[PDB]
Formats: C-alpha cells, structure tokens, sequence
RNA sequence: GCGGGGUGGAGCAGCCUGGUAGCUCGUCGGGCUCAUAACCCGAAGGUCGUCGGUUCAAAUCCGGCCCCCGCAACCA
RNA sequence: CUGGUGACUAUAGCAAGGAGGUCACACCUGUUCCCAUGCCGAACACAGAAGUUAAGCUCCUUAGCGUCGAUGGUAGUCGAACUUACGUUCCGCUAGAGUAGAACGUUGCCAGG
RNA sequence: CUGGGGCGGUCGCCUCCUAAAAGGUAACGGAGGCGCUCAAAGGUUCCCUCAGAAUGGUUGGAAAUCAUUCAUAGAGUGUAAAGGCAUAAGGGAGCUUGACUGCGAGACCUACAAGUCGAGCAGGGUCGAAAGACGGACUUAGUGAUCCGGUGGUUCCGCAUG
RNA sequence: UUAUUGGAGGUAGAGCACUGUUUGGACGAGGGGCCCCGGGUUACCGAAUUCAGACAAACUCCGAAUGCCAAUUAAUU
C-alpha cells in the first residue's frame, strides 16, 4: 500500500493545507481507474479483440469486460450489438498497485517519454491518459504481442476541479509535460 | 416569391376568411405601416408587386418589413375537367389578411415618402387599405 | 371529354365506438364496460379492472365516479351503495 | 468528480413500485420494514385509514442489545408478531421496504412468520 | 412464425393443442410442458 | 390518361432480390513498322438524370421534378 | 422537535445563500461468513465503528425560474330579431393571453426527544 | 362503383384527418398501413433507465468503445397511424410454457351472421419468501360463411341379430 | 321539457410548450480570403443561442358556448 500509504499520510496533509479544506472528508481521492481498449478491427477479425482481452487481463490482473457496440454505423461497418472493445475497472488496492506500476515502471518504458500532458482533464477534476502501445506495460511481452495496441487509462476522482485533481497526480509522483 | 420551403400538407383545406385579424395588428418593427380594412387571400405575386413598388418609391433609403407570408398552398383542378376524382395540384400560396392585420412595414423615410410608397403596394393589394403608424 | 386520373386514397377503417359507455354518479352491476380506449387515457381506478385492450370495466355493482389521479392523470371507481 | 447515490432515495423508488400492487387493509395490514447502516424498523400499517397498528425497532431498549444485525433483525421480527397477536392481527402483507428479501429483511420476516404471522 | 403445428401428448398421443413455430428457427420437433385432460396433468406435448 | 427508360466519351449489363459498378468500343502510356493502320502490352476514366424520403447502408426501394420513348385518346 | 409511513393538482418544485451532527441518518471501515459484479465489495450483501459533517439529509432566507392566479375587458358562442352583409343587433354563457396577486407547502397515524 | 358509358382507378381489413369537444356520419375527399412476426419479442420474479450535447482520451475520422457533467424525455416501445407507456407498457438476467382445460354474472357493438371486454368459479400448473400474477404479445390490422372432402379422438348410432 | 348537481370529451377561440411553417433584429463553436509550433479580425458564421413578430384539417401549454350521459332530484307535461 505504497502509493496508498503516502496518500494517507504526506498526500492528504500537501491537499487538505493547499486548499484549506474544513474536514478530511474534503480532500480528493480517486474514485476508480477504468482502461478503455477500442478495437474496430474485431469487425474485421474476432482474433483481434481476443489478443486484446489478453493484454488487458494481464496488464489489469482482471479480466476485461466486452464491449459491444450501442448503434450500427456503415462507415465503420459497424453493427449493433458486435463486440468492438473492453474494458476493465481498477478499484481498491488493485487501483493504487496499477497506478504506482504506471508511474513507476510503464510510463518509464514509454518510446521518447516526454512527460504527460497537464491540459488533458475533462474540467471536472477527470484525467484521460492515452498510451500509444501496450508494450510499455511490464508484464506485455513483445513476442507474445502480435500486434500493437493503445489504450486509454482514464482516472476518476473525486476532485471537483481539474487543479485540485493535479495537485492530486502530481503528488502521486505523476510525470508532467508542463 | 415568398413560399413554404416546405410543408407536411401540400393539399389543404381553404382557411376560414370570416372574422378578424389575430395578430400582428400593430407596427412593431417600423415607423409607419400598411393596415388592410378588408379581407382576402394575398398571393406570393401580390406581394412581390406591392414590395417592389414600395421599395421603389422609397429608392432604398429605407426598411420594408414584410409582415404576411403566404403559408397556405392553394390548389387547381386541371382546364376542362369534371368534377371529381381526387383533388388538383399545387397552383399558389396565399396569406389570409382579415380587417387590422399589418400587411407591410416601413422606415427610414419621412412619413410622407412613406405614405406615398404604401399608397403605391395598395393599390397592386386586393384588400382595402388605411396607413397607419406605430402607437404609444 | 378529357381523360382524368385517380386518387390513391378513399380508404379507412370501421368506427371502433370508444368513449364513456356509463355516467357518472350511475349505478352499474359487476362486468359493465365503463369506458373504452386505446391505451390509459382514463386509469382503472377502485373496483375497476383493465381489459386486455384497455376496456375499463366495473369489478362490483356500485356507483361510478370518474376522479382525478394526479395533475393531469384521470381514473374511474366503482363504490358499493349503503 | 464522481456523484455519490443516496441509497434511501433508490430504495425508495423501488418501495413506491412495490407499493402499487402491495396495500394493507384491516383484515391484511401491512408490514413495513425500513433498513438503515444500524438498525431495522418493522410497522404494521392499514393504508384504507392509514394507520399503524404497531411497531417495533432494534432502537428499541427492550430489543436493543450487543448482537449481529441479523440478529437483531430476528428479534424485531418475533417482537412485531407479539403484539400484532395482541391486536388480533394475524394474516399480514409484508412489505420489503425496496430492500432486497435477502440477510436482515428475510430474518425480519421470517421471525414474524415463526412467531405466528402468517404471510 | 411461418408453419402451423400440432402438439401431441407423448402419454396418451391426444392432439390436445395447435399451435405455430419458425420452421428454419426450429427445425426439429418442438416439445413443451401442457395440461392433457384425459390425463388430468400437465405432460410433455410434441409436435407431430 | 397509363406504362418504360435516364449507368465511364458511345452502345449495352448490374436494380427484380440494398452492401458487389461489368462487357465491347473509345481514350491514354509503351511496343511493332521507314511510317500509318492492324496487332500486342500496361493503365485511367461513371458523385449511376436531378432533388427528397426510408434505411446502419441506396444505381438498386419509395415520392416529386426535368428529359426521352411507347400505348391510349372512344359513342355521338 | 426528530424519524418511519400515508394524503394532496408543484401555492408543495428548481436554483442560490446560510446553518446544523452525544442520539438519529449518512458518509465511512472491512470482506471472515450469507450474498454480489456480463470486469470491479462501485453497487448489492453482510460484519463493523477509526474518522467526518465534506456530501447526501434536515432546517432557515429568498420570488430569479417553474407553479398557482383573479377583477375588469376581449375573442368565441346557445337562443332571438334583422339580414345575405368576409354581416348587424339583443340576451345568456364566457375564454386564451396578459395584469394585480398567491406561493420557498399543508396535513393523518405510530415511535422516540 | 362511376358527376352519362367506355377507358383509367377501385372493391376486404387497420390508423389518422375531413367529423361541427359523447357516439355515429359521405364524395373517384386529404394521408398511410395489413393478408404478418416472435419459442421470446410469451409468463413470472428480481434488477435497471433514455436520446442528445459539452469536455477529456489512441489506433479513432462529425460519428465506434471509455469517463464525467448536463440532459424530463426530444429515446425506446417487432411492424402504419393514433391513443398510451419513464412507478414503465422501455432495457437486463434467472426460472419457466397460462401462447392452460371446463366455463362464465354482466357489459359493449350490432339488421342478421358475426365481432369485443369480462369479474368470478372449478381442475391441473409456472414464477415468487409471500401477497400475488399468468387463459400470449403497450393497445387497435395479419383474415374467409356454408357445403364437401382429408386426418386424429370418441362410455354415440349401427336398417332382422352379431 | 325545464331547473339543479356531477361527469365524459378537445371543437370555436386562442396560443406557440411540441411537430412543422415563417419575418426582422442582434449574437457566435470554429476555422477558411486576411493580417502569427511563434497571432489574428470588414464572407460563410452554415452549429447553436437570444429578443421581438406571425402561421397550421391531420400542431397543442390552453380551452369555451352548445350538445351528450346520468341523478331513491323537483316543477310542468
Ligand atoms: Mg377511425
Ligand atoms: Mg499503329
Ligand atoms: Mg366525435
Ligand atoms: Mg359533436
Ligand atoms: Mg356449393
Ligand atoms: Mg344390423
Ligand atoms: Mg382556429
């Protein structure tokens, strides 16, 4: 509980000072990490989104949840009710483990590593994070990978504004672009 | 030609002409106005006349506003034809104009300009006419 | 004579007699359809049962009273005299 | 920023959808069952006169006492029954509250039922 | 539903019910739990 | 009054049965020939008459509009 | 006063500002067990009580919005007389809209304070 | 049938408008559908709430899947329209076959033949802890008399009697 | 038949809350003709939004007069 106990502990004190909130119920908190992984190319074939729940499920430690499409679209070939991405939710310590992991060792490894955008919130105290391949990722082996994919890491909190949400990250030890 | 880019309805039931106006009954967008005393359909053509004249007069300086717009399509049975089987096609569109209803508006001329440019659309309008300027 | 073509309409369905079939304040006996309708435009109310078409009919002999269910919802009953 | 439910106001919905086929009468009362985080509260009601006939509760002193929720629950279900049959209520309608008929509720109920009550 | 079916009794074979199925969405013979009459219980009922 | 048709530059399929633009000629680049034609090789080119509708999706189905074609237009 | 559970067409709502926490209600703490997730103890379920009024919730103020809403007048209209006038007149009924105003609920039963 | 007849069109059924605020009401009046479909898209129990928009985010584009907020229904409801349905009549899951048998007080509609609704009773069941619900489908089209013949059942008849 | 009372229903009128139709104002989500990953500004502003004003047999936030159905109802017939 590394990344849970410095929450506890120095995270709280950096917010709750900061931003002079009355209660400790105040200070933000993240509420659930969902990893969002669109496959299109299932349409295709149906091996593609297979491969893809086996990322996930090693990546996460869980097994994805399948998601099929709400409507039909042409362009897309797309038909209501096909199975074009998953998704997994993080919560608990599995959350705090993945999150650290994240910081510590996957965002590391990514290609040109640059830091992560600060503008990429949703004005709601939400951050977005985009990964370009799952190969960052420690557990995704490269020879195993047939082909690779990105994924999308959106991180809920309970944070009512976008700042307080950073200061949040950035306490985390979260890399940023500036 | 003012018209319905497009209707639900093309053939309609002809709108009731007894009564009087229902609105627009007051020059609410210019100085003075065009007051119809009587009733009648009002083709798209006769307005086109009347704005055409009127903007003449007025030689632009000022503002007409139209105030009617002929909703209603109007329909013709085909020349030398019985009665019956089904009724014909689209022939116009009319604005019904009962007594009160403000036909045109206009401003940014003087009244007597204006008086002159309105007497010119009447006399191209079916309906009788009084001019008539904003009240307070 | 010139020659004429036709209407493609000049068809409609048979009259289905919906509507109140009883008063208000009216004694009716048990099984008697109080009003007839497509979907709830009245509600079944107090010993008033709905039909599989939405027929309301009174579930005991009694008196009729059309009443108010909410802002703009209507409901038929059906009370037993003394 | 997430928004956290309020979960009496659900439960509440799903009460109200309940009650549209659930009523009690003199001869069929009902029994309510309301379910907060500690404690359980059992009415027996009559909606024609909209009066409660009777009540008990793990608030209760009589009831109250160091034991699992669920326990607890058992003892509010044998107290309500008691005093329904002091009333002459017998033949009940139970009414979940729009809690789930499962744990603390179900004990609540079954309790009742053993007690005499009959659902 | 595209075919009309009779369902009879496998006990006593009596043709107590008709009814309609999709010959392509169900192309064996369909069975289903009915009350037979003569029997006085519900038996299973196939389609002949 | 009632049918049919409008698809690379031309002629002609695909529509019935929505998801798929074909064939022959022409055009274009190369080759053969002293040169041309013929012949050989490679290649490009049609928002499917036009506006709408329905549909996830329209050459295809449905409704107007324009153009063209056929048939009918009788009894006094 | 508080809570549970009912009645009523929102005058009852929404929004904004403020206040409140031995109990109660939550948030909350865990997932051993009952039970649960088309993944997730998020929810549901259960076992609890370290912390917290932050939020929900409850209370107070308000008339911005939503809601309610006259009187008077008008449109329309039953009947009648007169007429053929895109009509007139008389009588009864009488809107919609708008205006003044109302309104930040009123209450039944049961258990606690 | 027909604003003479022919020719053209049409013929039954369902929904709306014409229809004059009960019901009913015509023209070769104005608009559309039907001659099905579903083994769940039926029953029950439990659970659940949309469309759309804004913002953030990779393959990803206006639009795929993800997240938050706003959103009262502009969604969905097999299939026309109308009336209904967000206490769902819409969506998901478990279990099922009531898409039961005998019926039926009363009522609607109605020239007749038909057509419609129906509480409740009995038998035997399904789901539910239970109350209870269920005699198909959100409602209203999806259909055709009699004669004759085929097939299955039958404590009915059997031309002197079997 | 009338009086009195209760009810069903959506027409006239009206209205624009919905579905369509429509006039004149402002106004912009977002980049192109335009002036810098380093900013601007004289279309389109089509999205949208807003203020005012109109239209409808198959529009309705509304909504009569009448007519209709009833009443252990009274008067007259
Ligand atoms: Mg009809
Ligand atoms: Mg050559
Ligand atoms: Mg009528
Ligand atoms: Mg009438
Ligand atoms: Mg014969
Ligand atoms: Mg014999
Ligand atoms: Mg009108």
């Amino acid at each position: 509980n590394r990344l849970k106990e410095k929450f506890n502990t120095e995270v709280t004190e950096n917010l709750m000072k900061k931003f002079n909130y009355s209660s400790v119920m105040e200070v933000p908190k993240i509420d659930k990490i969902v990893v969002n992984m669109g496959v299109g190319d299932a349409v295709q074939n149906s091996k593609v989104l297979d491969n893809a729940v086996e990322e996930l499920e090693l990546i996460t430690g869980q097994k994805p949840l399948v998601t099929k499409a709400k409507k039909s679209i042409a362009t897309f070939r797309l038909r209501e009710g096909m199975p074009i991405g998953a998704k997994v939710t993080l919560r608990g310590e599995r959350m705090y483990e993945f999150l650290d992991k994240l910081i510590s060792v996957s965002l590391p490894r990514v290609r040109d590593f640059q830091g992560v955008s600060k503008k990429a919130f949703d004005g709601r105290g939400n951050y977005t994070l985009g990964v370009k391949e799952q190969l960052i990722f420690p557990e995704i082996d490269y020879d195993k990978v047939s082909k690779v994919r990105g994924m999308d890491i959106v991180i809920v909190t309970t944070a009512n504004t976008d700042e307080e949400a950073r200061e949040l990250l950035a306490n985390f030890g979260m890399p940023f672009r500036k | 030609m003012l018209l319905p880019k497009r209707v639900k309805y093309r053939r309609q039931h002809r709108p009731k002409t007894t009564g009087r106006s229902k609105g627009g009954n007051y020059v609410t967008f210019g100085e003075f106005g065009l007051q119809a005393t009587t009733t009648s359909w009002i083709t798209s053509r006769q307005i086109e006349s009347a704005r055409i004249a009127m903007t003449r007069y007025m030689k632009r300086g000022g503002k007409v506003w139209i105030k009617i717009f002929p909703h209603t399509p109007y329909t013709k049975k085909p020349l030398e034809v019985r009665m019956g089987a089904g009724k014909g096609a689209v022939e116009g569109w009319i604005a019904v104009v009962k007594p009160g209803r403000i036909l045109f508006e206009v401003a940014g001329v003087s009244e007597e300009v204006a008086r002159e440019a309105l007497r010119l659309a009447s006399h191209k309008l079916p309906v009788k006419t009084k001019f008539v300027k904003r009240e307070e | 004579k010139k020659g004429v073509s036709s209407t493609k309409n000049g068809r409609d369905s048979e009259s289905k007699r919906l509507g109140a079939k009883r008063a208000d304040g009216q004694f009716v006996t048990g099984g008697s359809i109080l009003y007839r309708q497509r979907g709830t435009k009245i509600y079944p109310g107090e010993n008033v049962g709905r039909g599989g078409d939405d027929t309301l009919f009174a579930k005991i002999d009694g008196v009729v009273k059309f009443e108010r269910k909410g802002r703009d919802k209507k409901q038929v009953s059906v009370y037993a005299v003394a | 920023m997430i928004s956290k439910i309020d979960k009496n106001k659900v439960r509440l919905k799903r009460h109200a959808r309940v009650r549209t086929n659930l009523s009690g009468t003199a001869e069929k009362p009902r029994l309510n069952v309301y379910r907060s985080n500690k404690h359980i509260y059992a009415q027996i009601i009559d909606d024609n006169k909209g009066v409660t006939l009777a009540q008990a509760s793990s608030k209760d002193s009589d009831i109250a006492t160091t034991a699992t929720k669920v326990e607890l629950a058992t003892k509010v279900g044998e107290a309500i029954a008691k005093k329904a049959a002091d009333k002459g209520i017998k033949e009940i309608v139970f009414d979940r509250g729009g809690y789930l008929y499962h744990g603390r509720v179900k004990a609540l109920a079954e309790a009742a039922r053993e007690s005499g009550l009959e659902f | 539903m595209r075919v009309n079916v009779t369902l009879a009794c496998t006990e006593c074979g009596d043709r107590n019910y008709i009814t309609t199925k999709n010959k392509r969405n169900n192309p064996e013979r369909i069975e289903m739990k009915k009350y037979c009459p003569r029997l006085n219980k519900y038996t299973l009922h196939r389609e002949t």
